[PDB]
This record gives C-alpha cells, structure tokens and sequence, in this order.
C-alpha cells in the first residue's frame, strides 16, 4: 500500500476532480493516496512514495489555492526537492495562447532543476478539443511508471 | 421592505448607489456586492465562506445535510463534495448522454404530437424534462412526468415542500392556526421523499447496483480522508439535493434562452442554422452536442442576463476590510448580485441589457469573476456540467425539429422564488417534420 | 336479474339448446345459438337488423349514424354507400401510418415503466384504440397517452355510454336521485357535439385537406340525390366510430393477450412469427399481413369471446325458423355470438380450448359459422380498421417483450354493451429492441 499524495491548483474543480479522480483509481491499485491543494503542502513534498500534481493556469498563473506554493517553489529553492518522486498532469485551454499550460510546465520543470525524481513524463489537458484522451493516455503510461518504479 | 422580485428590486438600488450598499435589521447587516472588483474580492476563500440564508435553512428541512443546504465545515459537505466531484466532470457526462437523450426525445415527441391551435407552456414542460433526466441518469429512475397531468408523487412533495419552504419567508404569522395544514402537510411531503428514495437506495444495495450513475458512485466511494463512505440518510438527502438545486435552475436557462431567442429572430436562425449542420443523426451523439459552438453561447448570454440562481451569499470568516475601505466584522453577510455583475459596464461594455451571444465567441476575452452564474470556488455548483451538457442538447434539438412562434407576444415576467423563470411563458411550435430516431 | 346477461343466457342455451324465448307484456324475444338457425336468420330477404334498448339510448348521442339506425332510414343507405370505399381493405394501407404512430407510443409507454410496476391491459388498449380512431379518422390528437384524465371529450362519452348502459337497469328512471346523471348526460352531449362540430367545420374550411374518412365524409356524395351526408350526420358518424370500435377493438386485444399468457406455447408460436416476420424497426402494412399465426390467435379470441357478443333481429314478415319455430311479423331474434362459436356439429368438441389452428383454412369454415362482426349489409363496417390495428399492435407487443401474468388473473368478464376481461393485468419485460419514434 504506496503512499501516492494527490495535490491540486484549481479554482474551477477541473484539476480539483481529476485529482480526487486519481485518489480513486490509486485505491483500486492499493496505494494509501491523499488528495489536498498545492499550496498546502508548500514545503511539505514527500520524501516517499510519489506525488501526483494536478493544477490549472489562469492566464499564466497559479488558481488561488495553488500560489502559496509556486512562489514557494520560485524563489524558495534551498529546501531542495530531493527525495520527492513526482508526476505532473496538466489542465488547460488551448483558447490561452501564450500562457497554454504555464503553471504545470512551471512546476514540473522548476521542480526539476531542484532535484526532480520525476517518476513520469508530464501530462496535458486540453478543454478546447480532447483532454479525456489526453488524461487517459497520460494515466495509463503514468500507473505503469510508478510500477515498474516500485512495486506492482 | 416587502416585494416578490428581491433580486430585481436590489438590482433597481444597486443602479442607484453603486456596487455596495447595506440594509439592516435588529441584529442582522447584509451588504450587496455588484460590481466584479469588489465581488472577485468576496469570492476568496480564506477570507470568505458560504453563508446559509434562510431560504436554505428552510430547504434544509428537507434536504438536510446534502452539499447545497450544508455549512463547508460539516463533515458531510467535506465527505460528499469529496466523494461526488469526479462524477460530476465533463467526462462522466458521456455516460449519462444516453439517458438526457432519452427524456429528450420525450419533449421532442410531445411537441410533435400536438394539435395545431394548442401551444407550449415553456417552463413548465422544461421542468418535466428535467426531473426526470435527473432521476434517470442520478439513479435510474422514471418520474414519467410526459404520462401525467399530475406529477409522480415525490414529485408533487418536492415541488410542495421547496414552495412551502419559500412560503415560510414571508409569513408574518407562521404560528396562526392557517398554517396548521401546511405543517402537517409538509411533514407528509418530507414522509413520501424519504420513503421513496430511501427504499430506491436499499433497493440498489440489495440490487447490487450493475448501473453506473451517481446512486452507483455514492454506494461504493470512498471518502480517502476519513476512509469511509456516504451513509443512506446522506446519500437519500444527496439525491434530494439533486433533484431540487437542478430541476428550475436548468428549467428556467433553457426557457429564459428560448425567450430571448424568439425575441432575437436574427440569433434564432443562426442558431438553428448550427443545431441543422451539427446534428445529423436522428439522435445527438456527446460529440455532437460539443461541436454546438452558438447553442452554448446563447445559452452563456441568457445566463448572463438572468442567471436561473441569481444570489449566493457569503460570511466574513475574519474581521477584515473590503475595497480597502469598507470594515466587516467576523460573520458580517455579503450577498452576490449575479444578475447585476452580469451587467458591470466596466467589463462588459455599455450594452449589458442586449441579447448578444457573439459576447462569448472569445473566452480568453472574459476575465475571471466577471461571469458566475454558477458561484464560486469549492461552494460552486457541483452540477454545472450536468446542466450545460442538458441545455446544450435539448435546446439543440428543440431547434434541430421546429420552428418557433411567439404567438402572444409575451410580456416578460420574472417570477422569483430560489430561482428566476420566465413566468407564463409560451410558444407555438411548428414543426420541421424530421424523425428523432425514424419513421 | 344479472349484471352478466349474454353469460347468463349462454348457460341456459347449454340447457334448452338452440332456441329458447323469454316474455314481456308486449315483447317477446328468441335466443338462437345454432349455424344452423342463425344461418336462416341471418337471410336479409326475411330479417333485418333491430335496434334493441342499448342501441336506442345510444343513439340519444350518436344520433342516425350508421350503428344506431334502422336499414329504412335515409341516412343509413347514404352513409352506409359514401363510407364504405373508406373502410375496404385497400383503405387500410392508407390508415397504416398512424395507426403505427399511436402503436409506437403504446410499446414507449411499457418500456418506459420502472421494474416494480405493471401493465392495467383493457385499459392501455382503449388509449390507443381511441387515439388511434381519433388520429386515422379526422387527424385528431387525443393524446390519452399524455394524461390521467382522459381529454374532455373522452370523458364526457365514456360518461355518455355508461349512462345509457346504466338507464337501461333502471328500476325507477325519474327518482330524484337520477336528477344530476340526467344533467351530466346532456352537459356530455354538448361537449361531443361541441367538439366535433368544431373539428368538421374547420376542415370544411380548409384549404389543404387530408383523405381521411372526414374527408371522405365531406366529399361523398349520394348517387341519386348527387349531395353528401350534411354536417350533423357527418358529426353522427365520427362519433359513432369512436363509439363502435373504441372498446370492441380493445377487448379484442385484451382478451387475446389473456389468451396468450394462459397458453404460453401458443403465446411463443405468435411471438415467433413477429420477430421473424417484423424485420424493421417500424412494422410496414405488408408485413402486418405477413401475421397470419397473429392473425389466427386474433380469430380465436373472437371465436371464444366475441366483444360485441350479440346482435338484434326483427321478423320483416311471418315466416317459420328452422321449419318449425313459427315468427310473427316484427318478432326479435337474439343473435348469441359466444354460444354460436361453441357450436359442436361445426366446430368439434373441443370448443373451449384456445386453439388458433381451428383457423389455419378458413375455407373450411362453413358460411353464418363465425360471425363477430356481424351480419350482411348491416355488418362491422369497421371490420378490416379493427383487425389490422389488432394485428398490428399484438405483432408488436410480442416483438418488443415477454409477458408475465404474475398475478394469475383469474378470468372476470365485464358485460356494458361489449365484453372484457375486467382488471386484467400483466407484467411486460423488454427484450430491448428499438423502434421508429426513438
Ligand atoms: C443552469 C442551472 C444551474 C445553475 C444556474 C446553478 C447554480 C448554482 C449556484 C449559483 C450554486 C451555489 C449556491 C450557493 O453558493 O449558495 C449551486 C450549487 C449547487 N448546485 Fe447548481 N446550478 C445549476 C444546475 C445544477 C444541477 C443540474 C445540479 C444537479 C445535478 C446542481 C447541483 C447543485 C449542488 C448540489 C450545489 C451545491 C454544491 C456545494 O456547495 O457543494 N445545480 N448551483
Ligand atoms: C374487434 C372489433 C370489433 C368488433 C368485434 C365489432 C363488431 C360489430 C358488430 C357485431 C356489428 C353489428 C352490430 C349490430 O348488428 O347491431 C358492428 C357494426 C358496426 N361497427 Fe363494429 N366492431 C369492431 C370494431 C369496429 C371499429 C374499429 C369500428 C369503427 C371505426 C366499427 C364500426 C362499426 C359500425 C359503424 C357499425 C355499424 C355498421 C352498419 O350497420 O352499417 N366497429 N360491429
Ligand atoms: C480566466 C481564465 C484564464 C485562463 N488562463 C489560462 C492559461 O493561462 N493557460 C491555460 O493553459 N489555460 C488557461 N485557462 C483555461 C483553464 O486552465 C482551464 O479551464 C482549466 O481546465 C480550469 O481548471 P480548474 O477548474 O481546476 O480551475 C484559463 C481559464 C480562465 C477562465
């Protein structure tokens, strides 16, 4: 029973359910997940099992629950990520040009160039055509690497 | 302060003074927000919550602890909202398609089915199309409300106890002796929704539940925080919540949509247009229902200007400031004038009170806060797509069979009680003579 | 006396056999139940059709139509000519399309029922008999599917026929209690003749008409006088076919589904033949004459209840029945259908069991044998409308699902003016296939 921490930015509850969604299938494949905000855990990434991060942008920026900890993880870096074997999904709407998937990309790649054990490639959603396509190829591939990682 | 149009006599004021102005009573200060800085203000989650009114108190009675009638801090609302989120996605729609198309089809074929000198009660057959797509795909049961002149008779406790309810906010005397049948017929009504639904639940458990919709989902999910699942009583008021936070909200869009289309000619052929291009089975498939680009945005614009649930209210968790210039003590009420931000010239433009759908050919263009028909943050409504992916195909089919005719050249009438309806509103339809699944 | 009198009448045939006579002061009747008494009786050179009691309190609102008039009459011969093309076999064709319309609301109806409920059958198939003698007739929508109280005109004939059923048991007519039916029964005719007159004026000033038999009605023409049924008459007749065929249609239906759920062999012998033979998702008119199995369990439901079991006959002259029954001038015959279908020298000894291969050559079938729909000129006119709506709506009842009678409804015949099986119920389970309308 893998300890798999869900974490969301979302002010709309897109990001919010895909997270909670997650929780749900982690269960079935007999992790202990927790599912909670981004900003909430700013600081607190575990040091073991993996951590799924599930967040939106808003014209380039982090949904109100998620802020707290993207600066956090801007400015903040002394705290080093090492340990924390995550995993990011993405939410977006392709109709936000210049900003399309910002936060998520930020994240992932912040927290990479901070010690990453990113157990599994990013995943992207985009609302303006197929993001269920998307969500689901990124899932299946996702549970697979975490797999293999640990245990099966 | 008495009227039966609140809303529309607080829209008239805050035109008057602007976006904040206060009412008070003995013991009680409610401030009215309309404009989206300060109401983008008040929808920050840690320094604002969900404030039950007393319309919801009263509907509680009934609803009990489901998610609409629960304070966010009960450990119920926290469970359920926990437990029903990824049910109610855009995704889990695909699944329920099915069956909207089936009580769909059923409007559809009434309207066909009529002789040429009678008309369409707009809301009223909006509403029976939409309890009973919300008992067939929540937990697959049929009202067959288009088989009767008197409703199913949870139907008729539900529609009686929300009206007694909102009845109570206005009796001068709730203790006189008149009011004396309304209270034992309210505890009968109470008698048939739970017996009914409680005995639908125990069924499905006995069942074994080999369906898939939200009845399936609140059986067998897990709260991952507390470990353990919804219990019967919560998951029969859940259901109870369902059927009323949706059934005149839903209603009144698509009749408040088809009003302004048949008073915007123009917008009702190009909409028409689309739903003709789109639609080319003898039934809507989910992607179809996507690609009705204009449908969606008519339906945005008429939510827009009378968004069905037209207030939500707001508690200050802390003493804090407002626009840097208005003190709230900890518990101080805001109440959110949806229809009035909906009209915020600083946002929208001038021409706020136009029927214009082309508003939102551009949601990039739209900032946040400045459009909530839904409310907000994690107090939103958990039915939103539900209620779009309804709207969206039946208003597209109502398009794709029939033409439209405003026969009386009805006078709009914005009757308020939780919600807002075009009040007697009816049509004459005529119809395209297209078959909805064959001849 | 009996609330069941062509019941009752049939145990006393069983007794005194083909022929037996009650007395009044005044009115003497005979009772025939032989092909072979019925066959003389049924020679329109020496007896013609006779209006009993029930028919002439029924033509207190269906007036000189063809049901409630004497053959003598003038409209009788003029309606009976102008209508009778509209009527034909061929006719049906055109009347197949709304016939389907209303069968497919019924087949939605059941399969829209949740688990736990069940099917009220006379009362599902007078809804849809109505609806459909409505829709074919005069392109009118009653929509009895849509409601729990029946359309005002619905209510207000049902109400009508019950009344004059009701009159005729009667002890005491003018005692103050009939005060208000009297009252309500005029109140019905009005809202009938409200109604219809209303219908027919409107199509008469419509410029886009139909061919339906109000159509029909009101171009038809009376070969001598070269003028058609006038706007009263034409109003007669509509309500006359809604009269005539809305519960002898339904009963029909009614009692061969009863038929069929008692004798499950023979209920999957039809059922076979409707999957086979129904092969669109909408029945068309030449495969509803495929049905001949269904056609056949239709013909015995008849044989063993006919649902308009008895018609009347006058003597046009003296003359002697059976060679032997000596008749005065005027003197009644009482045609008893159910007891004429049990006749042993002709249909063999096993005539209450259900067995529709007693039909497999008609041709056997010696002439006056089976009469339901009654006799010579003054037969059903609407013969071929019923057996093809009857045809059609089993062949897709058994199609669309499996029937349980979980109640194990014990048989209870109503006698109004047509019979029924009262409070048969039933159980339907989807074998799930789709249709046109969905
Ligand atoms: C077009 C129609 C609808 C509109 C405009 C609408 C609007 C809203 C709004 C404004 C709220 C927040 C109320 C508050 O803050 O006090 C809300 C809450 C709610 N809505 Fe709707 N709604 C719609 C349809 C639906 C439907 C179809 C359902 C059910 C399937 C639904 C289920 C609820 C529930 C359960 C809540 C409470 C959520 C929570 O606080 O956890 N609504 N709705
Ligand atoms: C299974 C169904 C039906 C049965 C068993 C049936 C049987 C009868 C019988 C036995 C007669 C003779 C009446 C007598 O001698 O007094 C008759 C006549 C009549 N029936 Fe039917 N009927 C059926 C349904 C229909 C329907 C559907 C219509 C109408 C659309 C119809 C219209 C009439 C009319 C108008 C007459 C009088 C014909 C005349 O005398 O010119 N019947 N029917
Ligand atoms: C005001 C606004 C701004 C947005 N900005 C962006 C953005 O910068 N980048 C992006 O990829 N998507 C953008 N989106 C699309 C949202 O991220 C997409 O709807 C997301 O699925 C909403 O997730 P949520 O409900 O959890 O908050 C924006 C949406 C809104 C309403």
């Amino acid at each position: 029973n893998t300890p798999l921490l869900v974490l969301y930015g979302s002010n709309m509850g897109t990001a919010e359910g895909t997270a909670r969604d997650l929780a749900d299938i982690a269960m079935s494949k007999g992790f202990a997940p927790q599912v909670a905000t981004l900003d909430s855990h700013a600081g607190n990434l575990p040091r073991e099992g993996a951590v799924l991060i599930v967040t939106a942008s808003y014209n380039g920026h982090p949904p109100d629950n998620a802020k707290q900890f993207v600066d956090w993880l801007d400015q903040a870096s002394a705290d080093e990520v090492k340990g924390v074997r995550y995993s990011v999904f993405g939410c977006g709407d392709k109709n936000w040009a210049t900003t399309y998937q910002k936060v998520p990309a930020f994240i992932d790649e912040t927290l990479a160039a901070k010690g990453a054990e990113n157990i599994a490639d990013r995943g992207e959603a985009d609302a303006s055509d197929d993001f269920e396509g998307t969500y689901e190829e990124w899932r299946e591939h996702m549970w697979s690497d975490v797999a293999a990682y640990f245990n099966l | 302060l008495n009227t039966d149009k609140p809303v529309q006599a607080l829209m008239k004021i805050a035109d008057e003074l602007g976006e904040i102005f206060k009412f008070e009573a003995p013991g009680r200060v409610t401030r009215y927000l309309s404009s989206q800085r300060l109401i983008k203000e008040a929808c920050d989650e840690s320094r604002f919550d969900k404030n039950l009114s007393q319309a919801l108190k009263f509907v509680r009675d009934f609803a009990g602890d489901g998610l609409f009638t629960s304070w966010t801090h009960e450990k119920n609302w926290k469970k359920a909202h926990n437990i029903l989120l990824p049910s109610f996605s855009q995704q889990a729609m695909k699944g329920y398609h099915a069956m909207m198309v089936d009580i769909a089809v059923q409007l559809v074929q009434k309207w066909e089915r009529l002789n040429a000198d009678e008309h369409i009660e707009v809301p009223e057959d909006m509403t029976r199309l939409t309890l009973d797509t919300i008992g067939l795909c929540g937990f697959n049961y049929r009202f067959n409300s288009f088989y009767r002149d008197q409703p199913h008779p949870f139907i008729t406790s539900m529609v009686r106890a929300l009206d007694e309810a909102m009845n109570k906010l206005q009796r001068a005397n709730p203790d006189d002796p008149a009011y004396d049948e309304n209270k034992r017929q309210f505890q009968e009504d109470i008698k048939v929704m739970n017996d009914l639904v409680d005995k639908i639940i125990a069924d499905r458990k006995a069942s074994g539940e080999q369906s898939d919709d939200l009845l399936t989902h609140m059986l067998n999910g897990k709260d991952p925080e507390t470990g353990e699942p919804l219990d019967d009583e919560n998951i029969r008021y859940q259901i109870i919540t369902f059927l009323i936070a949706g059934h005149e909200t839903t209603s009144g869009l698509l009749s408040f949509a088809l009003y302004f289309l048949v008073k915007n000619p123009h917008v009702l052929q190009k909409a028409a247009e689309e739903a003709a291009r789109v639609l080319v089975d003898p039934v809507p498939s989910y992607k179809q229902v996507k690609q009705l680009k204009y449908v969606g945005m008519v339906l945005n614009e008429a939510l827009r200007l009378w968004p069905t649930a037209p207030a939500f209210s707001l508690y200050a968790k802390e003493d804090t400031v407002l626009g840097g210039e208005y003190p709230l003590e900890k518990g101080d009420e805001l109440m959110v004038l949806i229809p009035q931000l909906h009209r915020d010239k600083t946002i929208w433009g001038d021409d706020v009170e136009e029927f214009r759908p082309e508003r939102f050919e551009n949601p990039s263009a739209i900032p946040q806060h400045a459009f909530k028909p839904f409310g907000n943050g994690q107090r939103a409504c958990i039915g939103q797509q539900f209620a779009l992916h309804e709207a969206t195909l039946v208003l597209g089919m109502m398009l794709k069979h029939f033409d439209f005719e405003d026969h009386t050249n009805y006078e709009l009438d914005i009757k308020e009680t939780l919600t807002l309806k075009p009040e007697g509103f009816v049509v004459k339809a005529k119809s395209k003579k297209i078959p909805l699944g064959g001849i």
